[PDB]
RNA sequence: AGAGGUGAAAUUCUUAGAUUUUCUGGAGACGAACAACUGCGAAAGCAUUUGUCUAAAAUACUUCCAUUAAUCAAGAACGAAAGUUAAGGGAGUGAAGACGAUCAGAUACCGUCGUAAUCUUAACCAUAAACUAUGCCGACUAGGUGUUGGAUGAAGUGCUUCCUUCAGUACCUUAUGAGAAAUCAAAGUCUUUGGGUUCU
RNA sequence: UAUGUUC
């Protein structure tokens, strides 16, 4: 674990099985158009791949097509300019300076508020070693909470 | 060269434990560390009950019973032999 | 002796070959003759094709079901 | 026909008090405590003064009318001390043996929910 | 450039007075000197007039407030109670 | 002393003795009437003396001397304790304990506040050595019985609610209440005392007297 | 989680639909009753926030009233101005109508 | 008519009513019993109810990204108690101090009283036997008894226990393992000496 | 659970 302790194993763990289940006679003509219009209707790929998990029964996109989620969104064109991990850091940090203007006694929420700063700044920094994020991508602490955008 | 293996105390996952105070001196003693002993004795004895039973009414009276849980920092409690020095093999032992 | 294994089933996940748990089942629903497909473990609420009812609710574990209606495995 | 009373027993490593008075708790019928049962400006605390201390008052009730007692047991304070002294002994043991009739029996030492800081510091008394 | 290490605003009283007067003194003229935020408008251009009054630059309207500071806590603890109920 | 006299000492109708206790006050020199001295007073006695059962041995009512004609004084209700020696019987190592306290009025304007206490129960099959409940649990149960209080109190008057006070009839609901999310041994209205009480009504102390 | 989810559709709106915000942009829209809602910052002036709300009446169109100031509701619509007042000429693919 | 207090006393309170009994109102602090070789937290620390805000961890996952990581000089946040500053609070305890005792002496231990402090707010201070005297990450090596939080499967009565497992958390035994030994399941896998890294 | 030095 990043901070903290506490190993925590939990997980999920792919089958064995590379290629799409024998089961699924579903083709793969228009799962790609599926995700697509679940992120229109705006969801991060996260929440898109489990809601295809659940709901229609499709589970490892990979499997059934040989191309990721976040991929083909990107392909598409729909992918979002911050990354959604990063995003995710920077709206609890949003959250938690909103808290703490109000109560500046939380030390607690202080510390906490520190290390999720200093994760998305390490984060920031790789995907800006990556093409990912433009070069001068900061995340000054003032308009974080627009950044969101 | 550390006596004990739980160095007198019974702290584990665990930073502060609040103090109590010693029955017997008042001595702060932090409560993972001072030695209860939990008293239900009689308001009398054998011989003052059977006086105040026979004295008394509803011919079934029941006497009460004092709760008193008491608690002592290590040098009142071996003083007043609540706990004993024991020998190095038999320090281990607890029941 | 741990190539030929074969009783690890109760074992944890991440054994000597990594399998998941969890599965997908076909359920029909007794009156309703419906096709539809489900996932153990799921974490979402779900609804039947031909008559809109309940199937499952989402717990930490492998959810509820319904008192009746026959679940079988999609495994081949 | 029975007349009750209530006994309020204090004992408390120093003078018993022994305090009868009516069902109300006002309205005293007679207070003896211990102190002047001896005069040795010890023993306040001690089962013979208790025992002629809780005596005196049965005589003093005798004479006043009321037969029948209710003991309230109490010990020191929320703060000093939980048990008894040694007087309550001997001054439920004299009351019974007094002759008076006795009913219920409680005891209401103060009972601190609250830890009002005790005497002495942290290192506690060193005698 | 930093021009003063840790006087600030209170460089204007020189050496006189003590350096503790000096220093309650900044720590109190900060907020009386600072804007603060209008809730009528949401703009934070509130400033002090007079000992009491707080004029808001935009809206031109004026609260009753603190010497020193738009709000006291004193005050929002008793504004707290009376919403409260 | 040679000007006291001695006053009898009433209890209401839903009691069994009615006659519990004697006073005695001062002689009516006045500047006092010696009557106000006798309103007023608490009297602590056993629910054993007042209704000649040993079962009932472990509860105090507190009456207050509200009316006085000639020489017997009335009382009325004004709250109830369990006894310490019980309190402290049922508290033992091993097992969490709940309280739990609510403020109520009754149809008649009586502001009480009552305490209960909860213990948690071994059950047959658990072959274990604590009974201790999750902080949720102890949430949801406290929230539980302050509602049971609070209805059952509510939705009566101080009278019936009194007479209900002697069975019991509100822990063993409580316990049929919280027997479905968890177990629980025995639970009482630990104590019940009297934050305000409405102008008085010798009209109603009479007729719940006679 | 009562302003999040409003916060979320309002996202929605402004990455995929067309809006307008500021007070005579969204009386013009609801004159000619292009627009299909409406949102008044809880800091809106009492005058015109009553404006709105009739003019919305007048043209059958739903007005919520924003939980924030317009502070708030200007970061809450991704921009680094005050809104105080917001009409949405068309929803994207965003559930903010049920 | 004594009450406090002690080894015994005395200082002290007390016919103007002390102590004691009962009731009413106020105040400040505290949050017993439950309460544990139990829980949470980076540590310091955290225990009355309820509400709101906020974060964390484990578990489950056929969800997403795909090396984004480990440890870290400088640098930064937090950091018991005491202490400092300024308002408030001020019951109890009580460094100083004043008495009363003890003693050869007693400026101490004991007793009576008592200022600062203790509490809140806003700032400083940055130290503790701040201790498991044991840096952090990773791999491997053994049986048992528990216990905390999940998940899996089955069974006495819609409900309770047992099985497996993950993650904590202790304990017992065992070492042809270590060690100077006390002891240690890590303080082991080290003259058969090298997994990575910081500090001393 | 009075005090009780030094070699």
């Amino acid at each position: 674990r990043m901070y903290g302790k506490g190993k925590g194993i939990s997980s999920s763990t792919l089958p064995y099985k590379r290629k799409q289940p024998s089961w699924l006679k579903q083709k793969p003509s228009e799962i790609e158009d599926a995700i697509i219009k679940l992120a229109k209707k705006g969801q991060t790929p996260s929440q898109i791949g489990a809601t295809l998990r659940d709901n229609y029964g499709i589970p490892q996109v990979k499997s059934v097509t040989g191309n990721k989620i976040l991929r083909i969104l990107r392909a598409q064109g729909i992918a979002t300019t911050i990354p959604e991990d990063l995003y995710f850091l920077i709206k609890k940090a949003v959250s938690m300076r909103k808290h703490l203007e109000k109560n500046k006694k939380d030390k607690d929420c202080k510390f906490r508020l520190i290390l999720t700063e200093s994760k998305i700044h390490r984060i920031s920094r790789y995907y800006k070693r990556k093409k990912l994020l433009p070069s001068n991508w900061k995340y000054q602490s003032s308009t974080a909470s627009a950044l969101i955008a | 060269p550390k006596k004990r293996r739980n160095g007198g105390r019974s702290k584990h996952n665990r930073g502060h434990v609040n103090p109590l105070r010693c029955s017997n001196c008042g001595r702060c003693v932090p409560k993972d560390k001072a030695i209860k002993r939990f008293n239900i004795r009689n308001i009398v004895d054998t011989s003052a009950q059977r006086d105040i039973k026979e004295a008394s009414v509803y011919s079934t009276f029941q006497l009460p019973k004092l709760y008193i849980k008491q608690c002592y920092c290590v040098s009142c409690a071996i003083h007043s032999r609540f706990v004993r020095v024991r020998s190095r093999e038999q320090r281990r032992v607890r029941k | 002796n741990p190539d030929p294994v074969e009783e690890s089933k109760k074992h944890k996940l991440k054994r000597l070959i990594p399998t998941p748990n969890s599965y997908f089942m076909d359920v029909k629903c007794p009156g309703c003759l419906q096709i539809t497909t489900l996932f153990s473990h799921a974490q979402n609420v779900v609804l039947c094709g031909s008559c809109n009812i309940m199937l499952c609710q989402p717990t930490g574990g492998k959810c509820k079901l319904t008192e009746g209606c026959s679940f079988r495995k999609k495994i081949e | 026909e029975l007349v009750f009373g209530v006994a309020h027993i204090f004992a408390s490593f120093n003078d018993t008090f022994i305090h009868v008075t009516d069902l109300s708790g006002r309205e005293t019928l007679v207070r003896i405590t211990g102190g002047m049962k001896v005069k040795a400006d010890r023993d306040e605390s001690s089962p013979y003064a208790a025992m002629m201390a809780a005596q005196d008052v049965a005589a003093r009730l005798k004479e006043l009318g009321v037969t029948a007692i209710h003991i309230k047991l109490r010990a020191s304070g929320g703060t000093k001390s939980k048990t008894p002294g040694p007087g309550a002994q001997s001054a439920l043991r004299a009351l019974a043996r007094s002759g008076l009739k006795i009913g219920r029996i409680e005891d209401v030492t103060p009972i601190p929910t609250d830890s009002t800081r005790k005497k002495s510091g942290r290192r506690g008394r060193r005698l | 450039s930093r021009r003063t290490k840790k006087v600030g605003l209170t460089g204007k009283y020189g050496t006189r007075y003590g350096s503790s007067l000096r220093k309650q003194i900044k720590k109190i003229e900060l907020m009386q000197h600072a804007k603060y935020l209008c809730t009528f408008c949401g703009k934070t251009a509130t400033k002090r007039t007079c000992v009491g009054i707080w004029k808001c630059k935009k809206c031109k309207r004026k609260v009753c407030g603190g010497a020193w500071s738009l709000t006291t806590p004193a005050a929002v603890a008793a504004k707290s109670t009376i919403i409260r109920l | 002393f040679t000007k006291k006299e001695w006053y009898d000492l009433k209890a209401p109708k839903m009691f069994l003795v009615r006659n519990f206790g004697k006073t005695l006050v001062t002689k009516t020199i006045g500047k006092k009437l010696a009557t106000d001295s006798l309103k007023g007073r608490i009297y602590e006695v056993n629910l054993a003396d007042l209704n000649n059962d040993e079962d009932q041995a472990h509860k105090k009512i507190k009456l207050s001397c509200d009316h006085i004609i000639n020489r017997d004084c009335y009382t009325d209700f004004c709250g109830l304790s369990i006894t310490r020696d019980k309190l402290c019987s049922l508290i033992r190592k091993g097992y969490t304990l709940i309280e739990g306290h609510t403020d109520v009025k009754t149809l008649d304007n009586y502001h009480l506040r009552m305490f209960c206490i909860a213990f948690t129960k071994k059950r047959q099959n658990q072959t274990k050595s604590t009974c201790y409940a999750q902080t949720s649990q102890i949430k949801k149960i406290r929230k539980k019985m302050v509602d049971i209080m609070t209805a059952e109190a509510s939705k009566v008057l101080l009278k019936d609610l009194v007479k209900k006070f002697i069975p019991e009839s509100i822990g063993k609901e409580i316990e049929k209440q919280c027997k479905k999310i968890y177990p629980l041994q025995n639970v009482l209205i630990r104590k019940v005392k009297i934050l305000k009480r409405p102008k008085l009504d010798i009209s109603k102390l009479m007729e719940l007297h006679t | 989680s009562a302003g999040d989810n409003i916060n979320a559709k309002l996202q929605l709106v402004m990455k995929s639909g067309k809006y307008q915000f500021g007070r005579k942009s969204c009386l013009k829209a609801l004159r000619t009753g292009k627009g299909k809602l409406v949102i008044v910052s809880s800091n809106c002036p009492s005058i015109q926030r009553s404006v709105i709300e009739y003019y919305a009446m007048l043209s059958k169109c739903g007005v919520h009233d924003y939980h924030g100031d317009n502070n708030d509701l200007g970061t809450a619509c991704g921009k680094l101005f005050r809104i105080s007042c917001l009409v949405i000429t068309d929803v994207g693919d965003s559930d903010i109508i049920k």
